[PDB]
């Protein structure tokens, strides 16, 4: 009824009001690149890695935050496109650490993944890093700090999925730092979601520090059983013994959270 | 967050022993299926070489993510829940 | 005459000047609307 | 300058903050001043009211404050750290913040900051043993035209030079006020050596005013 | 029409207490014009009033120029049932301007009028004045002429008799330049970092505590007394066309005598040193460039500053802006690579760090800058800053980081042999 006509790369698509040029692209297939963006949490748009390309516009909008308008053709493979993409990668590179063979996200981390799909090839920063310290919240989570992205996830996790608002961002620029400033734990029945929402091994699982690889595990498909609730996980096994548990999403139960208990 | 591992459909058999290697502690098999692992285009590919082979076999359905509503400002509601207090 | 400072006034404002004039200036102003609720937590 | 509390003797959570009775009242007044529902404005100027009080913000008086707006107190440790005008230390009774952005550079800002440092014997970012002056470069204050200047807690002391800013230092010494504004010959933003525009009485009401009202 | 600029009447000027001479308060106010006859335009209506500042051509005098009458119009719709809202943008940040500051404490009734004004033609119920938090004395005379104002009945309940009701209250900030950006002001006020919202919404939409709002600089809300008064024909006769109007101009840097004055638009940048400033200091052949904006804005070479006009359209075709009207000028004895690497680290302590190429890119195009000062580079990395600034230009949240990325683009695009000079002492000191 309502349905308005978008195109995606000159393929038209009919849409609901509201729908965002992200989630327009999706409708084709197309996933657009993101860090910030969470399809369960409020939009933030500050990564700025879904700039994207609408035709015969001069600027470059945030996918995961623009509302589609009547008639607008996303040029998801644009020059203009391409280079929003190797720009941002580069400045989310710029002060990253060096980290990836001691980092426990090696492997299946969007920040490599999305440079090698998205990104240059090469570096030229050619100054020093910066260098943040760790925090503690508690023994389930691992603060890496200086991995981190400013992606904001964490914070808005916590304070929209588990009503808890203990994270936040202290300073601004260059130096601004996430975490709780006071010393704190975060110990949320559902904390350990934020080691899954976090892009990057800033937050990491402390259970599963260094035990194992992401390509090495065998993914088992099965069901939680420490509650009522049937929540629907993936346990990692690798020759014969069982390394984690991981969400599974299922909508219509848990979503793809799990409670601390279950993982 | 990428996706792109969920558009095939695969065939994968049940899980069988695996025990520890006496003399080095690695991970022994008895069962040469172990690793066998088919992609599919459809459902019903996939089903189809399960019948002819003679498998006794599970189909679970896909499971797609739901279509969100989307909305940068209502991070700022005038008097709804969703209004943040931290960017 | 157009050749004197005519604001000299402020040389003899204090820590709290400002919040005492807004203090004072609250007799004035108009009820406030209200969203419905004490909070966005509520 | 860190963005991270480490509890200590003198700033921890049981350090001792209250606002006054009258601060109470001043409370009230900010809240007032915005819609039912949205307390969380208040933030800002209650945050900046402790500080008048307190001279600086403890960890006791950023709870202090989410507690009396019934706000979470991370979102007002973020405040805290996000503006630079709120102290989370103890600065000395007169807080000097020379400008050094560019066009203060121009009028040589450095000749003033230079000037502070020699006589009160403190580089840049620190405190003098009696804890009267505590010297920080800032950014543009909005005063370029009368450039070089520098605020000494809310007051502007413009048009510099070494020899007046050593004279205004040993002023608050003495415990005398000095005066805000330009130390040259003139008064604010004029150019020296007089006026050249607005030098005609101004015109009074309804001048030139249009046809219909 | 008109084909030379400038050489204002007093007469024509409307702030005429901008050096404080006279009594700032609403006695003296009133002796110059103010609060004349406000009742008969509130009770002109919405429209009316919106007519008056789309004759007159005011343009936000902010710092982006946007048509005001187009821009307050968005605010004339029907009620929703939520308040609405008009913000004063006070927060007077951008390094060299300093002409918000004059109209606050010597003009504080033009501004109060100005927000019943220019609140009734958006049928706003209150104004928000954001001020920086340093301008405390400032802040303490307008809340004087608000408190003056409300007792004489212009403000309040039933506004100067007209049956509107209107207050205006005043908000402090805490030290943030980036709170001056209209989005990142309007989080301030609701007790939030400083940190701009993406758009849409747009803050006509949803706003100050999720409202209808209106953002406008101060210079821009104190003139619309006048404009109404005095006609919005009468404001679109100064300047060129679609440049109205009389302009408040900062003057610093190396000029004999520094200051803020008023001149028509489009007076010619020469003009307005030598007349008001007293020249370059050293003469004119002594001028090496000018920043005729605010920081914001790219440099220009003595060569462009010979002829170019001072209005909106005259510095885009010279590959800069108007921006704010803050003239820096630089003479032959400046270090101009210096000069604007302290223009990068204002920007690199005053980015909000929200969004990825103004957090990273700014402090990236700091330290490089840095490096550029002593030369201890090679000239390869010019392209490459370049090409940094870039990616930041158009790709932010906010207008902060192309700011940063300007200043930057005027220095490599008119000082490319300095720059590279100074790489090549560098190398031979260090063989
Ligand atoms: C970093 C940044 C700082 C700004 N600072 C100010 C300021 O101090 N004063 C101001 O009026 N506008 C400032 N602006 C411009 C505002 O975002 C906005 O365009 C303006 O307030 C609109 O008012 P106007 O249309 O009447 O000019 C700033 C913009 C940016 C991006
Ligand atoms: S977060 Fe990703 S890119 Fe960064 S060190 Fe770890 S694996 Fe490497
Ligand atoms: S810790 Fe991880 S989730 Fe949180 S802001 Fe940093 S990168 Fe994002
Ligand atoms: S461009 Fe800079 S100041 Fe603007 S939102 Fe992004 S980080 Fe903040
Ligand atoms: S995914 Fe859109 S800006 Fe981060
Ligand atoms: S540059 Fe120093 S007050 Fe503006
Ligand atoms: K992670």
């Amino acid at each position: 009824s309502n349905l308005i006509e978008v195109f995606v790369d000159g393929q038209s698509v009919m849409v609901e009001p509201g729908t965002t040029v992200l989630q327009a692209c999706e409708k084709v297939g197309m996933q657009i690149p993101r860090f910030c963006y969470h399809e369960r949490l409020s939009v933030a748009g500050n990564c700025r890695m879904c700039l994207v390309e609408i035709e015969k516009a001069p600027k470059v909008v945030a996918a995961c935050a623009m509302p589609v308008m009547k008639g607008w053709n996303i040029l998801t493979n644009s020059e203009k496109t391409k280079k929003a993409r190797e720009g941002v990668m580069e400045f989310l590179l710029a002060n990253h650490p060096l980290d990836c063979p001691i980092c426990d996200q090696g492997g299946e981390c969007d920040l490599q993944d999305q440079s090698m799909m998205f990104g240059s090839d090469r570096s030229r920063f050619l100054e020093g890093k910066r260098a943040v310290e760790d925090k503690n919240i508690g023994p389930l989570v691992k603060t890496i700090m200086t991995r981190c992205i400013q992606c904001t996830r964490c914070i808005r996790f916590a304070s929209e999925i588990a009503g808890v608002d203990d994270l936040g961002t202290t300073g601004r620029g260059n130096d601004m730092q996430v975490g709780t400033y006071i010393e704190k734990m975060f110990m949320s029945e559902l904390s350990g979601n934020i080691i899954d929402i976090c892009p990057v091994g800033a937050l990491t699982s402390k259970p599963y520090a260094f035990t194992a690889r992401p390509w090495e595990t065998r993914k088992t498909e099965s069901i939680d059983v420490m509650d009522a609730v049937g929540s629907n996980i993936v346990v990692s096994t690798r020759t014969g013994e069982v390394m984690r548990i991981l969400p599974r999403m299922h909508e219509d139960i848990n979503e793809e959270w799990i409670s601390d208990k279950t993982r | 967050s990428g996706v792109n591992n969920t558009k095939k459909w695969k065939m994968e058999f049940d899980t069988r022993e695996r025990w520890e290697n006496p003399l080095m502690g690695w991970a022994s098999t008895a069962d040469p299926l172990s690793n066998l692992v088919l992609t599919f285009s459809t459902k019903e590919d996939a089903v189809a070489f399960a019948e002819k082979n003679g498998w006794s076999y599970d189909v679970e359905e896909r499971k797609v993510p739901k279509p969100k509503s989307k909305s940068y400002g209502a991070n700022f509601s005038w008097n709804k829940r969703t209004r943040v207090s931290t960017k | 005459d157009n050749t004197t400072y005519k604001n000299l006034q402020h040389h003899d404002y204090s820590t709290y000047t400002f919040l005492d004039l807004n203090l004072d200036l609250s007799k004035f102003r108009m009820p406030q609307p209200s969203s419905g609720r004490e909070s966005p937590r509520h | 300058a860190l963005f991270v509390h480490r509890d200590t003797p003198e700033n921890n959570p049981e350090t001792p903050f209250d606002f006054t009775p009258e601060n109470y009242k001043r409370i009230e007044a900010i809240v007032k001043n915005y819609p039912e529902g949205h307390k969380a404005a208040a933030v800002l100027p209650v945050l900046d009211l402790a500080q008048r009080q307190n001279g600086w913000l403890p960890i006791s008086a950023m709870n202090k404050v989410a507690e009396i707006l019934q706000v979470p107190p991370m979102r007002v440790y973020e405040v805290a750290t996000f503006y630079t005008m709120y102290n989370r230390k103890p600065v000395g009774k007169y807080h000097i913040q020379v400008c050094t952005t560019t066009p203060c550079m121009l009028r040589n800002s450095d000749s003033i900051l230079e000037a502070i440092q020699k006589k009160l014997g403190i580089k840049v970012g620190e405190t003098t043993p009696d804890k009267l002056f505590t010297l920080i470069e800032v950014e543009c204050l909005g005063a370029c035209v009368n450039a070089p200047m520098v605020q000494i807690n809310d007051n502007y002391y413009e048009d510099l030079t070494p020899k007046d800013i050593e004279e205004i230092i040993d002023e608050l010494k003495a415990g005398k006020i000095p005066k805000p504004g330009p130390r040259s010959g003139r008064f604010s933003c004029e150019p020296a050596g007089g006026l050249t525009s607005l030098t005609e009485p101004p015109k009074g009401p309804g001048f030139g005013v249009q046809a219909g009202l | 029409k008109k084909t030379s600029f400038g050489s204002l009447k007093d007469e024509d000027r409307i702030f005429t207490n901008l050096y404080g001479r006279h009594d700032w308060r609403l006695k003296g106010a009133q002796s110059r014009g103010d609060w004349y006859k406000t009742k008969e335009i509130l009770l002109k209506g919405p429209d009316w009033i919106l007519g008056e500042v789309k004759t007159s051509g005011l343009r936000g005098r902010g710092g982006a120029g946007f048509p005001t009458g187009l821009k307050w119009s968005f605010m004339n719709k029907p009620s929703d049932g939520r308040p609405k809202y008009l913000v004063v943008n006070a927060d007077e940040g951008e390094p060299g301007t300093c002409k918000d500051r004059e109209i606050i404490r010597h003009d504080p009734h033009k501004l109060v009028e100005g927000c019943l004004v220019g609140g009734r033609a958006m049928g706003a119920r209150a104004a928000y004045i954001y001020i920086r938090g340093e301008f405390y004395n400032e802040a303490s005379n307008l809340q004087v002429a608000i408190r003056e104002a409300y007792e004489a009945g212009l403000i309040g309940k039933n506004a100067c008799g007209s049956g509107y009701d209107f207050d205006v209250f005043v908000v402090r900030g805490a030290g943030a330049y980036i709170c001056g950006e209209e989005t990142a002001l309007i989080e301030s006020i609701e007790g939030k970092q400083g940190k701009p919202r993406l758009k849409p919404p747009f803050p006509a939409d949803v706003g100050v505590f999720g409202c209808p709002t209106t953002v406008a600089n101060v210079e821009t809300v104190a003139v619309s007394p006048t404009i109404c008064r005095r006609g919005g024909a009468w404001f679109a006769s100064f300047g060129r066309e679609r440049n109205s109007g009389t302009k408040l101009f900062n003057i610093s840097g190396h000029v004999n005598n520094p200051c803020t004055v008023e001149e028509e638009m489009s007076v010619p940048l020469k003009e307005l040193i030598e007349k008001h400033a007293g020249g370059v200091t050293g003469g004119w052949d002594n001028l090496l460039a000018v920043i005729p904006g605010g920081s914001s804005t790219p440099l220009i070479p003595k060569s462009v500053c010979e002829t170019v006009l001072m209005d909106f359209d005259a510095l885009i075709q010279a590959q800069t802006g108007l921006g704010t009207a803050a003239v820096i000028v630089m003479d032959r004895s400046t270090d101009i690579v210096k000069a604007i690497a302290r223009l990068i680290e204002f920007y690199k302590h005053e980015s909000c760090g929200q969004c990825t190429p103004c957090r990273e890119g700014v402090d990236w195009m700091n330290k490089v800058m840095a490096r550029f000062v002593r030369g201890d580079a090679r000239p390869a990395e010019i392209d490459s800053l370049w090409e940094i600034s870039k990616q930041i230009e158009g790709h932010t949240i906010c207008a902060l980081g192309d700011g940063a990325a300007w200043p930057v683009q005027g220095l490599i695009r008119h000082f490319r042999p300095e720059l590279e000079e100074r790489m090549q002492q560098f190398a031979q000191q260090h063989q």
